[PDB]
């Protein structure tokens, strides 16, 4: 039962705002896992499970999205320690995060960007269907299962329960945050998510994010540093509309002409990753 | 040539 004996702990994978994440093996069946540690004194957002156990919001959100299969890294188990929580997460093998993938490969071919973006849209729709807003969609928070061609969302540590009312708090990545957050410290969940997805799609087809500075985020000018089809530019500029009400719904994104004839995950792996 | 970097949450 105790964590000590139920998992074999490997080396660090990374640390930051999220916590400290180790490679691990589940002893009962040698399943590859990621073991994430969060210090209680560092957790600002707390929630309750059905039975009213006080847990990090991150555990609440992970449990809501971890039921059945999806493009989200699943919570397999969690433990409370005197000063921390430990989360046992899926670990695809082999894996690379989309940030490192884009650094190494440069601007992705539109066929590959389409497949990746489509899978991120399906994963984000899954979160919203489960009542969860991620609030930190970025290449760093997307893992690629290189053999299956499957993308997995990670790090719900900045997330919230999805609501239809205004958010006045944010702890996600500023360079993916929308102009209404920069200007007014207010945003709505879905329209802010669509803005972050515009930033991500630009990142995929151009090889880096469009904006570094607050003035660029609010300025409303998207300069293409790479060759990008007119249909793809149109979708990006629509996702990055300054007025939230001018942004597409998830339905309008997936019905966009640029998004049609997506590769299956296995086709994506065979053509672009193998 | 141009600097690409990660951006911390917060
Ligand atoms: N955080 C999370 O919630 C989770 C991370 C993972 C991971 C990984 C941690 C970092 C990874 C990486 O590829 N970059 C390594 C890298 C390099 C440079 C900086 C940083 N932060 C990380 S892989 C794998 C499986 C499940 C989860 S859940």
């Amino acid at each position: 039962e105790p964590l000590e004996s139920q998992y074999q702990v490997g080396p660090l994978l990374g640390s930051g705002g999220f916590g400290s994440v180790y490679s691990g093996i589940r002893v009962s069946d040698n399943l590859p896992v990621a073991i994430k540690h969060v210090e209680k004194d560092r957790i600002s957002d707390w929630g309750e499970l059905p039975n009213g156990t006080r847990v990090p919001m991150e555990v609440v959100l992970l449990k809501k999205v971890s039921s059945g299969f999806s493009g989200v890294i699943r919570l397999l188990d969690w433990f409370e320690r005197p000063d921390s929580f430990v989360l046992i997460l899926e670990r695809p093998e082999p894996v690379q995060d989309l940030f490192d993938f884009i650094t190494e490969r440069g601007a992705l071919q539109e066929e590959l960007a389409r497949s990746f973006f489509w899978q991120v849209l399906e994963a984000v729709r899954h979160c919203h269907n489960c009542g969860v807003l991620h609030r930190d969609i970025k290449d760093e928070n997307i893992l690629i299962d290189l053999n299956r061609g499957e993308l997995k969302l990670i790090d719900f540590g900045s997330g919230a329960l999805l609501k239809d009312t205004v958010y006045t708090d944010f702890d996600g990545t500023r360079v993916y945050s929308p102009p209404e957050w920069i200007r007014y410290h207010r945003y709505h969940g879905r329209s802010a998510a669509v803005w972050s997805l515009g930033i991500l799609l630009y990142d995929m087809v151009c090889g880096d994010i469009p904006f570094e500075h607050d003035e660029e985020i609010i300025g409303g000018q998207v300069f293409f540093r790479q060759r990008v089809s007119s249909e793809c530019q149109h979708l990006i500029r629509w996702c990055l509309a300054l007025r939230p009400s001018d942004r597409p719904t998830f339905e309008e994104i997936q019905n966009h002409p640029w998004m049609q004839d997506v590769l299956l995950p296995q086709e994506t792996a065979e053509i672009h990753l193998h | 040539a141009r600097k690409r970097r990660r951006h911390p949450s917060g």
